[PDB]
């Protein structure tokens, strides 16, 4: 704003990017940790199912090519399919999201 | 999982397989069709008409 | 992703070997099979993506 | 345990992103997801569940 | 030491004349498997509706054959898995009770399938089953067909390919989609 | 100077449609014997 | 060899002409849906509250609606959820029990909300959303907005 002004200048520009909105979850540790859900579990789940994450490695046609694991693009998209994703517990039902976070 | 009865389940029934990129981020296209390339930088201390 | 498929797979490591490329940009990736999860029927077995 | 509790705790997390490609056909959404950070202050890893 | 109705057994007296089968198949199969009745597209099996035919532990298939019976109404929780019980006959005591085996029930019959070669089938660098077809003024062409099953040593193509029409099963590495030849009946009928 | 193809001409036919599931054996009549009963 | 009230049972007789659909939702949902509900922000009448109207595992819907029992009373411990049971009829055994499916139950409406596309509203600095509105005198003015739930492609 200074500079755009200033005659002795010609197409001042910034190189980055203006800035975005970020959706920022809060993962509350101690009702996760009090439903029995471990806190590695969580965190590969979203890891997982957010994230593309690697895994191994397979053949097509002679050249070997990776495998990626990432959630379909339906329950992935807005922060309503947050509550989608499902964690199980150490006694053996699932829990979800929107119950701790 | 599989229990011992015999029943088994796939990941056919959980999720759906198939082939694709691995980054769907930047895919381009030239003259209006679909295309893609690859970009060439130069190595240094060397000429480009060679290269 | 097919034709970019081709030149990954084909076209860019010959186009690498070669005298005086440093460093290439690929606009666009090979195929890499993806598995893609749904929480629906990840709930209807009880399993996680673990 | 602790080690293992601290390797769990505070870990940086690649948690995705809103809208990531392939998307929805006719959805403009776009944000980045921050899941878990690693903790900066003394009365942050001060609240450590073990 | 044997008090009054204990829990562990005592001496295991079976008879194997009959034996049973129990089989699961998934729920996923059964849902597709009742919506393709109701629809016009697959039908219900008929006389022989409940022959069943066992293949062993080795990959043998078992001489004999029975009948099916009671795909039953409950499912299980963790598995999700419908229960088949099948009746066998058992005159020399091949099978024990035990033995993880393979039963292969029969459902449906379609009218117009049709049926490609395995010879005619490969697949492309996407990975969907595509096969040549000659067309009517003898010039070959690819089409993008769905193979759902195999059976013998047979395709079963659902869409893409049509009745009548021509695959090509000897001659594959001279030919790309375009060049024009003249139809030749080939080996195997 | 054009190859020929070999071919074969596909037509209508019916089908059975066999399904492979897995499952183990039980026998028809197991009777463990329990001694309702008590002794040496 | 049986004995008088053992374990194990000996053959399961059921019927299933009608069935129950134990439903789960968790606590914070249903806490913050009783929130906005008591407000003045939505409400929940009509004959709809009761319809549900499920579908199975593989997105196929089911062509007969039900309705909506009794809400339990107190969560579960382990999973922090309450189960809504209803009642469907099934004429001739279209769903065995023991599936997972997928309940659709009306929650309700809002009489003359307005929807904002998602092309309008961009966050600032604490986290306020806002939306650059043109006024009267056609002159762009700020102002906040609490949009907070997605529909289609409009907040």
């Amino acid at each position: 704003m200074l500079a755009a002004q200033n005659p002795a200048l010609q197409r001042v520009r910034p190189n980055g990017m203006s800035d975005e909105p970020q959706y920022k979850l809060e993962i509350d540790d101690e009702k996760a940790s009090a439903l029995g859900v471990s806190l590695a579990d969580i965190n590969s789940t979203v890891s997982i199912a957010w994230g593309s994450s690697y895994v191994n490695d397979f053949i097509d046609r002679g050249r070997v090519k990776r495998v990626y694991l990432q959630g379909r693009p339906d329950a992935r998209m807005n922060p309503d399919d947050l509550s989608k994703w499902y964690v199980r517990n150490d006694k053996g039902e699932m829990v979800p999201f929107n119950a701790f976070a | 999982k599989v229990n011992p009865d015999g029943s088994q389940v796939r990941l056919k029934d959980v999720a759906d397989v198939g082939l694709g990129g691995q980054d769907y981020s930047i895919n381009a296209q030239f003259n209006g069709s679909p295309a893609s390339g690859i970009a060439i930088k130069l190595a240094t201390g060397a000429n480009a008409l060679d290269t | 992703e097919d034709l970019s498929n081709y030149i990954v797979s084909n076209i860019q490591d010959p186009l690498s070997r070669t005298k005086g490329v440093g460093d290439f940009q690929v606009f666009g990736s090979q195929y890499s099979m993806r598995i893609w999860l749904d929480p629906a029927k990840l709930n209807s077995y009880q399993l996680t993506p673990g | 345990d602790v080690s293992s509790a601290i390797q769990a705790q505070n870990v940086q997390i690649s948690s995705g992103q809103l809208g990531g490609l392939p998307a929805v056909k006719g959805q403009q959404l776009n944000a980045t997801i921050i899941g878990k950070t690693r903790l900066q202050t003394a009365e942050q890893f001060e609240n450590i569940l073990l | 030491l044997v008090t009054n109705g204990q829990a562990n057994a005592m001496a295991t007296v079976q008879q194997l004349d009959p034996i049973y089968v129990d089989v699961t198949q998934p729920s996923t199969a059964l849902l597709r498997l009742r919506r393709e009745l109701a629809s016009g597209q697959l039908e219900r099996a008929g006389d022989n509706a409940a022959k069943v035919s066992l293949k062993l532990e080795d990959g043998s298939q078992y001489p004999l054959e029975g009948r099916l019976e009671f795909s039953e109404v409950s499912v299980d929780e963790g598995t999700g898995s419908v229960t088949i019980r099948a009746v066998f006959p058992n005159p020399n005591n091949e099978l024990l009770p035990g033995m993880f085996v393979h039963a292969q029930l029969q459902e449906g019959v379609k009218q117009k399938a049709i049926l490609a070669p395995q010879q005619g089938v490969t697949r492309d660098l996407k990975g969907q089953a595509t096969a040549l077809v000659v067309n009517a003024q003898n010039k070959v062409e690819l089409r993008v067909i769905k193979a759902d099953r195999v059976i013998g040593d047979k395709w079963l193509v659902t869409e893409g390919l049509n009745a009548g029409d021509k695959i090509i099963t000897e001659g594959l590495q001279f030919v790309q989609p375009g060049v024009e030849v003249k139809t030749v009946p080939a080996k195997n009928v | 100077q054009t190859p020929e193809v070999g071919i074969v001409t596909l037509e209508a036919q019916t089908v059975t449609l066999n399904t492979e599931l897995p499952g183990r054996t039980n026998a028809f009549r197991i009777a463990e014997v329990r001694p309702q009963v008590n002794g040496i």
